[PDB]
RNA sequence: CAGACCACGGGAUUGAUAGACCAGACCUGGAAGCCUAGUAAUAGGUGCAGGGAACUGGCACUAACCGGCCGAAAACUUAC
RNA sequence: GAGUGAGAAUGCAGGCAUGAGUAGCGAUUAGGCAAGUGAGAACCUUGCCCGCCGAAAGACCAAGGGUUCCUGGGCCAGGCCAGUCCGCCCAGGGUGAGUCGGGACCUAAGGCGAGGCCGACAGGCGUAGUCGAUGGACAACGGGUUGAUAUUCCCGUACC
RNA sequence: GGUGAAAAGUACCCCGGGAGGGGAGUGAAAGAGUACCUGAAACCGUGCGCUUACAAUCCGUCAGAGCCCUCGACGUGUCG
RNA sequence: AAGUGUUUAAGGGCGCAUGGUGGAUGCCUUGGCACUGGGAGCCGAUGAAGGACGUAGGAGGCUGCGAUAAGCCUCGGGG
């Protein structure tokens, strides 16, 4: 998606390519995780993009979904029940809801989740 | 005057400049709004402030026996306590001073009417 | 460069009282029954369940 | 770099050339001993 | 596309503000799978293919929220 | 009768300001999520990922340190944040050798040095000796074991 | 170096994890709480009164309106 | 219409009231200084001065003591 317009979330492009392909793992395995705000905002749009992928049943988006995601559990995940999950609803495949700021250092934090109503 | 309640946390381990800056948010204010202020405050200064207030308001409703929905912060004030002496080396063996300052944060709550 | 005086008391204050904390704007929320303040921001937070209203 | 500090311990070394039976060997050692001891001083030898 | 922060400028469901989705435009340059020619490297077809960011238009699917703080006037003299 | 009067000596000591809630928070690996513990968790625990070293950033000796090791507790100080964690703090425990490394074996360089020679004195040297390893000689290897020890303990089989 | 005459050093309440405090108690005193006789200044707050955001200030001094308190008077709120 | 006038305090100053820190001041003392008069004027191979390591029922420091280890015996004072 659109890339990071100042310097990337992890400290580094290659770290933050890793972290939203981490970052996205667990969303899809937990379908609720709790991340720094930006975090949560930089993946939502990757993430999006992946269950896009798994929205269509084709062996090339599993391979496209499997080199974001090297997570064949998750992969699996996302193309058998995501996939068909979101047969219907037409982007904006998850929510951020902000909570309160860390302890230690204030910074704000959200949870992304996967949506749920129909 | 309006009956009162005190509350003194001493020898906190905050300077007690960076203890005002949480106590200002709440100086005045009723201890309800006081304690929320505090609450949702980033300022980690304010767990201590928020605490010392919360003492207040016990002493209040306990020992003075108030309506905790009366009571306001009425004054609140942070004074310096004692300073530990540490010491920071530097460049070129320079031996530099840090100061782990502490705070007296002292509240008086007021049952005023509504 | 170093301080060429001691800044006056005057001058030392007026500019060490722009070192302030911006108090939060507290909106009402209802969770469990009882009423809670937390910020806007969080007010859908509050509502979800994911704010810990000690 | 070379950032060999003055001081390389050794205890070995310590002993025989601050020690006490070095101390006492010569006049000036064993007077070094005696001044120390006048002083007062817990270790009067390495 | 405004910006160190702040500010400025839009939007805030009576919404296209951003993201996603759908298209397009562009960039790349022919995806995966399958089939075929191959003793194989590899090549041809499927197929201006596939992958995609910033540009464009659609689309309330996601988030702009059952909100909070500020914020409006002593009169008098003279002439008309 | 004076230790009799300080505002200056880049005076001395203690306490404090100013700078300022500022610089900095110590490399060139990088963290994330979930779940626990907890009053409190970016920093502790576990799981799963990610990444870094891999002639080391792994493993073990020696020097040096000295209990820092392990167990259980603690979280006022220290850790450049916080900390429930810690090489911190408290108590208890913990180091097992005929073979390992040393001495009881040997000497090198060197030291000391009976007498001794030299020197006003102090002392300087040095013979015989005697120490002096970084060297020579010298008998043990596998596996298991504890929360902490292992070629030491134990098992098996060897060697003084 | 200094609590107090004596430890009588806060059995049992409350807020807090603790620190610390508020009760309640001991004490002649807690304006003596193992941080302790007295408790100066520097320094740091908070409250109240006046004053200041058209101003060029060795930060005073001399005149000085206004405002805010105090002592008298008369017993009008104004003069000393 | 033209003139006359408030009242702001984000902050600052000054005064006062109240505190906090800090440990000056006052008053002290367990210590030290300078002396006076006396005693002793040496201790050591019968191992000194000075220590190390131990020693108490319990962890350390000081004190005492020395595997007979805060001690053993004898003679006196004392209650």
């Amino acid at each position: 998606p659109k890339p990071t317009k100042g310097p990337r979330l992890g400290g580094s492009s290659s770290h933050q390519s890793a972290l939203l392909a981490n970052l996205a793992t667990s969303l899809f395995e937990h379908g609720r995780i709790k991340t720094t705000e930006p975090k949560a905002r930089a993946l939502r749009p990757y993430a999006e993009k992946l269950i896009t992928h798994a929205k269509k049943g084709a062996l090339h988006n599993r391979r496209e979904v499997m080199k974001k995601i090297r997570d064949k559990d998750v992969v699996h995940t996302l193309f058998a029940e995501i996939g068909p999950f979101y047969a219907d609803r037409n982007g904006g495949y998850t929510r951020i809801i902000k909570v309160e700021n860390r302890k230690g250092d204030n910074a704000p934090m959200a949870v992304i989740e996967l949506v749920r109503e129909k | 005057e309006f009956p009162s309640a005190t509350a003194k946390a001493r020898y906190v381990r905050v300077s007690a400049t960076k203890a005002r800056r949480v106590i200002d948010l709440v100086r005045g204010k009723s201890v309800e709004e006081a304690l929320d202020i505090l609450r949702w405050a980033p300022q980690a200064a304010s767990e201590p402030v928020a605490k010392v207030i919360a003492s207040a308001a016990a002493n209040a409703q306990n020992n003075e026996g108030l309506d905790p929905s009366t009571l306001v912060v009425a004054t609140v004030y942070a004074d310096e306590g004692p300073t530990a002496k540490r010491i920071r080396p530097r460049a070129q063996g320079r031996a530099f001073r840090i100061r782990k300052r502490t705070s007296h944060i002292t509240v008086i709550v007021e049952s005023r009417p509504p | 460069a170093v301080p060429k005086r001691r800044m006056s008391r005057a001058n030392t204050r007026s500019r060490r009282a722009q070192w302030k904390a911006e108090a939060p704007g507290l909106v009402t929320v209802s969770v469990a029954g009882q009423q809670r303040k937390v910020p806007r921001r969080l007010l859908k937070a509050a509502r979800l369940g994911l704010v810990d209203l000690d | 770099a070379k950032g060999k500090r003055t001081f390389q311990p050794n205890n070995r070394r310590r002993a025989r050339v601050h020690g006490f039976r070095l101390r006492m060997r010569t006049r000036a050692g064993r007077a070094i001993v005696a001044n120390r001891r006048s002083k007062g001083r817990r270790a009067l030898t390495a």
